[PDB]
């Protein structure tokens, strides 16, 4: 595997600091690197593709060194170098497709395809170089079982749920308590309503509470906690729990009161926030819980006053809100974020050459049931494909 | 270094030899050359190679730093005004080729002639030559004057060379030249050509 | 060209690898390369500036070179440096700001200005080197005629439009149906709305669709669909389509049915997901496609059945909406992004230094304006404009 | 791929420069390029076919050279020489067709055939020559990335198109006033009809126009512009636009009024023309607008009086037309045209052969699909598959 | 200017056999040649533009040789060149363009440029070679004063001309007999009407004919002559001849009777068809007779004889019409034709640079008013004009 990172970083640093001009000196270096490879390839044969709509190619190698000679590069240096690098690219870019697609429930780390196990051989480990890919960094420091990482915009880490839980219905649904949410990537909505606004309610306050639990633990996450969910501060028509009716919700928008934000790991608080709105810092957590309740207003103007009578029918309805938004964190396991292309890459080759369900994934490398279901097995898939992704990235987008 | 010659058997030779070990001769061809194939595809020891890049950087600057031997000639047959250079005096350099084409001494000689240069000679068209060249200077005000700088050149052709290329120089200083009825008489330096020795 | 991008990464490599202190052979490879800039430099002279207000400032070159020697360095062997870079780095500055103004129809493509110009020059060839900044990168690829591509976090492929589409009407509008939509950015939101809630409508359901061409085609695209369309869930007036009078939109939101989103490339669809809301991937498509209905709720409570009366006045008006927002992807063109400064950069040095319009860009560098007629010419200008500017970046930001 | 091309050159130049007779002087040029070819080759190894109903046949080199000998040539020289190009000729044939059939998305331009990625190899370039044959010519300049341009007969520019559009219409459809047209290949009829007569128009003159926008720029076009559409000259029975009925059109022709057409280019005016018609020149353009209208005759004898009567029923419909044709044009880019055989040979190859339906190309390489949505990626594949069928044209036809 | 000519075709055999791979043997030949020229060019300096919009570029040369490292040339090789020949192209089309806008009445027929009038110098000759290209071949048979010829498809012989003559007309225009033709281009379409259907006519027969006069004589022509006028089959409404009225044409087509058309030159028959429909050869012509006739059809059916009354008004007008096409022909002096893109070339390049209508050419280099008054002036200078398009074309497009 860490073979195949160099091949990259090697054609890279190449197709890059090779050009019309230049100095040998600034790539002595690094002309040797290439070179050495040629070698230990030519001589082997390899076989990439055979499954689903992939076509099967086979490659041989058989290739001239370079010339360590010259003071300088001239033109016609490059293009007897570029033609054969064009033809590794080539190779490649077929050589990760087909190991991004084979997944394994035994051991779903480990190599797949017929075209890598040939790599991790050991007569080619005479290749590996420049290992600072962030991924690559990764990949290794968990092969020695050490302290991981890595960064993500907005991740990924609530599978979509958009429900309801009332705590306090009846049938035609005119009186009604409890909350609405929408759990979903990186942002959480959740809105308390109580429909006759706590008027019979012990110090007139409702309490609400909202628990997420996250399938990964985040650390380091710059969060912006508002007050209010839009998402729910309009009038809706809604299926009702056993989905044999709907009931109408006509929100009218109240300060939470008393909120606390909880950021807990392993059922210990390691931050709380009390009514903390903008940002705010979660160092290590793998459950957030959300309390904040409604408090009918002590004093009301008449126009407010109108709105919540001392008897049924109620037709305003009392709620109040918070919007959660983890920014940036740092989890020890691949996620899906809002910057990084490796989910979109894999799910794009394997959607492309009409890849057959496996037994690993889900289908259509879906997020949500993917993160639903984090089994150990679909995240030692989930980062060798990954990182594989990342590798491809490196010279095909 | 640009040395398209020795480089195979030369270097090889000395190398064994120092070795000690071998006798060298019964040394098959498909050795001594396989074993310069081999050779030339390594680094270089630090120290070694850290000392080429010096000497080439400061390369150029040697070269025109030589009082015998200057790059290249121009001739533009277009009366031309003499500089003057508080050390060499009234003189006839130039310190910059840029207006006329450049062709490659080394090129011509090495690859023989297509008179090129012969028929832009024949035609009397500006160009001018480049590389390292022997060399003259000359004291003799009325030289000058009978055009001298203009003749050695038809030469080339006669003898296809090149070597017998002396061009010349007016070291014209306000003393040493017994010849000085000039600065006697109203009047400007008329050189059809000079030369890029650039200044010491 | 390329010639240009070395002349700064010599200079950042450089202001940055050259401190008192560093042992010298760090820089050895590096050393060289930069005097054998000073040498084809010097005896040179050059000219920027002439257009609107933008100085015109003169340079020429006569310059020492650098000891090799040392086993670190001192002190003293710094500053004598820095003065030297300092002259360049005031210098490029004024190169990229002197081509970064000018525009062509033609050769839009092609260097412009006096100063750079003169650099494509085959004598200054001699200076390129490390071409590895994701911008020179694909560059090159292109002048090779090869396959380019990028990375963008919420990308900016959607011109800013939003408007409504009244499929029934009537002079009171009060008995609406169509659709109003925000394009803008990487995101779209649109609602379909039926004040009669479908009362007449076949199965009492009401479809709606939107439609959204992109102007190029976008790969690897993670994005966000989510039901609801939170930007028309409010109780609007808004101007007629004649804009003879304003009309009351007064919404109450119900569960967008049958919802379908297809990503098509050239008429076929690529990927398409049916009511899927979360994170979906959308491979290589140049149309998004959404559908959606309205669907008269088949059993309601009575605070819902007092909502929808068999007969007008229609007070509240049932609304189906969606969001989508592209989270990332590839494009094969440049575009602005949420991340990029590019577009900024041209854009702020264009204003600064009061550059007239020119006959390509539209006033003021538009974003609108340009991906709504994103000519080939625009294109091949806003990428020559768009990697100068990075390559500015990597000294002065 | 250059390679490919000499490889016929080769053999046509020589199927047609060696035979019994001729001074050996004539070829000794040639002669030798052949040989030179031989060499490379032998030794190698092939393989085509293997794509649906097309045969899959591997090849072998091993042959002799030629007698640079000989004075003049005998007879029996040239069949010893025959017998070998037959081989290549049969060999030439089935690697074209094999790299004629495979499409790609990704990389449409680069080559697709085991038997083509192979000739790309360096070690084969030993055999480009005599690239004069129009398109190769082409292929070259746009690597380089420089202003290509090929030559047309009747080009065939527009997708069909056969509408109408009724600009003024009533469910009877006994007064309607609007356009109908056909645009297909290099030609564009169009008329414009008012059943009424302008008789309450403004001056009694009726305005149309019809615009039409190229999917690629044409320059250099020599066109024909004459007055009348006959197409829409005569009495017809049409289909509504809702399908629902049919209605009748009974012209008469009077000549058009104020004809201007404009040749624009990025919406701008390149040529423009009043009324004139015959021959016209139309130097670069991707968009034609023409303006015409009908006036009603302000003088008439009782015969055409009769016509137009100023009530209901309009049983006479006064039209006015033109009729635009392409005649020749050069385009930057492949089109199919009157006089290539390129669609034809593609086309015809991949029919015969039962090729499957690819990513790249419509169903049956259906022209008018192909030019309406003429992507980025339907023309590179376009122009490698056109020049393919060119340089296989040199031998076999 | 034969001179012009070689530095193409050097520069198309060359940017054509010179490419990175070809064995040097298969350019010596033409190698030389090359050189020989950049010989006698350096030193000479020359002033191209200096008119209407075309800038004045100055040139200037100063070149090295061509090198000839053995055995097949190494990528280094080309570019070296390349860099050479791009200087001559951008040199070349200045060198057309500025003398493709010249004109002259005295001697409109020899150089009239700064830059081309020095090289029909005599120390120029020196590189005149392979001169094939169709145009200069005839270019040169006609400075001996031979037989010229040159080859067109769909020629344009016909300046524009639609019209009638009235053979019988009044006032009512109730009663009509006479033709109506449309002679454009290579094509001719006449229709003879006589609204009576021959009922007072000797025979019952109505005599027509049509005659069409070339501007030049047309050899070889190949030629498609169909019975029936289709576009003068439909009702028209039409200007009377003085103006000041419209009259109303309501065609019944019947078979053209007596069909003769004859070809002649200088007033004597060379070609003569009766009644013969289909392909037929004109071989050398300088005029066209179409004579035709309509025959009242002496059976009827009733439904016939209702449209043919014995008395006035006369409703449905018998008419009788031939179609010519001219295909193929040649001519001895310069033509436009459908193929060719010289005309629009010439006519382009004009509009492009803004050259002001000059004393010979018709304003817009128009068609129809040049070859309907084609002087020898004209013909000369179109010649000199076409020719040096041709010239351009083989180069750049
Ligand atoms: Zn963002
Ligand atoms: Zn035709």
């Amino acid at each position: 595997m860490d073979v195949l990172y160099s091949l990259s970083k090697t054609l890279k640093d190449a197709r890059d600091k090779i050009v019309e001009g230049t100095l040998y000196s600034n790539v002595s270096d690094l002309i040797q690197q290439f070179n050495q490879m040629i070698i230990t390839m030519n001589g082997n044969e390899f076989q990439t593709g055979g499954i689903g709509n992939l076509p099967i190619r086979n490659w041989n190698f058989d290739f001239g060194l370079l010339g360590t000679t010259l003071l300088n590069l001239d033109a016609n240096y490059v293009e007897t170098a570029r033609n054969t690098i064009d033809y590794f690219v080539d190779f490649v870019d077929n050589v990760c497709m087909d190991e991004m697609v084979r997944e394994s429930q035994r051991n779903g780390i480990a190599p797949q395809s017929d075209s890598l196990r040939k790599l991790s051989g050991i007569k080619f480990k005479r290749i590996n170089f420049d290992n600072s890919s962030e991924y690559i960094e990764n990949w290794n420091l968990q092969n020695r079982r050490q302290r991981t990482g890595f960064t993500f915009h907005k991740p990924n880490i609530f599978p979509y749920s958009a429900s309801f839980t009332l705590n306090r219905s009846q049938p035609a649904h005119d009186n009604l308590m409890g909350t609405m949410w929408l759990n979903a990537g990186s942002e959480i909505q959740v809105a308390g309503f109580d429909y006759s606004c706590a008027i019979n309610a012990p110090a007139n306050i409702q309490q609400f509470e909202h628990i997420v639990q996250l399938r990964r633990v985040l650390t380091t996450a710059t969060i912006t906690l508002l007050p209010d969910a839009e998402r729910f501060s309009f009038p809706r028509v809604i299926n009702s729990a056993d989905g044999a009716t709907t009931w109408y919700f006509n929100p009218v928008i109240l300060r939470p009161n008393n909120v606390e934000v909880e950021f807990l790991l392993n059922g210990q608080i390691i931050n709380t926030y009390q009514a903390r709105f903008g940002t705010i810092i979660a160092r290590n957590f793998d459950t957030i819980r959300l309390s904040f309740q409604l408090m009918r207003p002590p004093n009301m103007t008449p126009a407010v006053a109108a709105l919540f009578p001392n008897a049924q029918p109620f037709e305003h309805h009392a709620t109040v809100g918070l919007t959660l938004r983890i920014e940036s964190a740092v989890c020890e396991s691949v996620l899906a974020d809002a910057s990084k292309t490796m989910l979109a890459n894999v799910t794009s080759v394997r959607q492309e050459y009409a890849i057959p369900v496996g037994p690993v994934f889900p289908p259509g490398m879906n997020w949500t049931d993917l993160i639903t279901n984090y089994s150990p097995s679909r995240e030692d898939n989930l980062q060798r494909v990954f990182t594989v992704a990342s590798i491809r990235s490196m010279l095909v987008k | 270094l640009n040395l398209y010659q020795k480089k195979m058997k030369s270097i090889v030779e000395d190398f064994l030899k120092r070795l000690q070990i071998f006798d060298i001769s019964r040394v098959p061809d498909d050795q001594m050359y396989r074993l310069r194939d081999r050779l030339r595809l390594l680094p270089v020891e630090i120290r070694r190679l850290d000392i080429f890049n010096l000497i080439l950087m400061n390369m150029e600057q040697i070269e025109r730093a030589s009082d015998k031997i200057a790059q290249g000639v121009i001739i533009a047959y277009r009366d031309m005004q003499l500089e003057r250079d508080e050390m060499y005096g009234y003189v006839n350099i130039a310190r910059n080729l840029d207006g006329f084409q450049q062709i490659n001494l080394e090129e011509l000689m090495r690859t023989g002639d297509y008179a090129q240069i012969t028929n832009m000679l024949l035609n009397n068209q500006p160009v001018a030559l480049v590389g390292a060249l022997p060399f003259i200077t000359d004291s003799s005000v009325i030289s000058l004057v009978a055009k001298l700088d203009a003749t050695v050149f038809a030469q080339i052709v006669k003898l296809r060379k090149v070597d017998t290329l002396k061009p010349i120089l007016y070291k014209i200083n306000s003393d040493s030249n017994d010849f000085y009825l000039v600065a006697n008489y109203d009047w400007v330096p008329t050189s059809t050509t000079k030369v890029y020795k650039q200044i010491p």
